[PDB]
């Protein structure tokens, strides 16, 4: 038999790349490509930020002056935050503007882990020279999408909350080029991420979690 | 007869569920079944589902 290697690694831009598994035996190379889809589509550890607290607004149907956006509007641009935590859990961003200006997510105060790989996207716009918004974010992984409502003080607000970093995965098999061989198939798959998971070791948590799910049936 | 009446205001916040109705605008109409998954979905070739 013939065995699979992460051969090639390339990045188009800095959300997707095209890895490759060169060597695959006839009918392998659209098996892989469906079962590293599927696992990939379904669990794969992300982070997004589960509660918004601001300093001065009770609950999410509040209009609060000075701010351009609805405080809806400001909680739904808010999850869609891509960001990524190294070492802990859980983690709290604080972030603090004042003045007239659009407010972006670089605006937030970093530590030493918690890193925005976007700091172009914008969060609510500030608009009276004399207005100021100051909330506390809290930011923790997870795997799949979990709702609000399945999961104390008023002036807390919750945000549901999608851990998939992956949004769009499709693969295609071409016949491999090996100097000797026939029916030799490499595989590429291309993975259109959030920015914060690095493809290799997203391909290789995906076949992880085949490797654990297969030994459930097999000595 | 009455002396003080209040009102209280609820906002729920109704998601999509398998039942509730939904319509074209051509005059096509049928309720919701289930909630795939995003992978069982069909997809082209591009891979969006």
């Amino acid at each position: 038999f013939l065995k699979p290697r992460l051969v090639d690694i390339e990045q188009v831009s800095s959300t997707h790349a095209k890895v490759t598994l060169e060597p695959l035996e006839r009918g392998f190379g659209h098996t892989l490509g469906n079962a590293l889809r599927r696992i990939l589509l379904s669990s794969m550890p992300g982070c997004a930020v589960t509660e918004v607290e601001i300093d001065g607004v009770l609950h999410e149907y509040s209009t609060k002056e000075g701010v351009q956006e609805d405080i809806l509007e400001i909680l739904l641009n808010l999850k869609g935050l891509a960001v990524r935590v190294q070492g802990k859990d859980e983690v709290i961003l604080t972030l603090n503007k004042s003045g007239i200006g659009p407010v972006t997510a670089a605006d937030i105060t970093h530590d030493g882990d918690v890193e925005i790989v976007k700091p172009q996207h914008v969060i609510c716009h500030l608009t009276d020279e004399n207005a100021s918004i100051s909330m506390r974010i809290k930011v923790q992984r997870g795997r799949g999408y979990v709702p609000a409502s399945t999961r104390r003080p008023i002036g807390r607000l919750l945000v549901d909350a999608c851990y998939s970093p992956v949004e769009r995965i499709a693969y295609n098999v071409e016949a491999a080029r090996v100097e000797q061989r026939t029916d030799l198939d490499k595989l590429v798959i291309e993975m259109e991420t959030n920015g914060t998971i690095d493809p290799e070791e997203a391909i290789r948590r995906a076949a992880t979690i085949l490797a654990e799910q297969l030994e459930a049936f097999v000595d | 007869g009455v002396l003080k009446i209040v009102k209280v205001y609820l906002a729920v916040k109704r998601r999509i569920q398998p039942g509730d109705k939904m319509a074209g605008r051509h005059g096509n109409k049928g309720v919701i079944s289930k909630i795939n998954p995003i992978e069982d979905m069909p997809y082209d070739e591009n891979g969006t589902p």
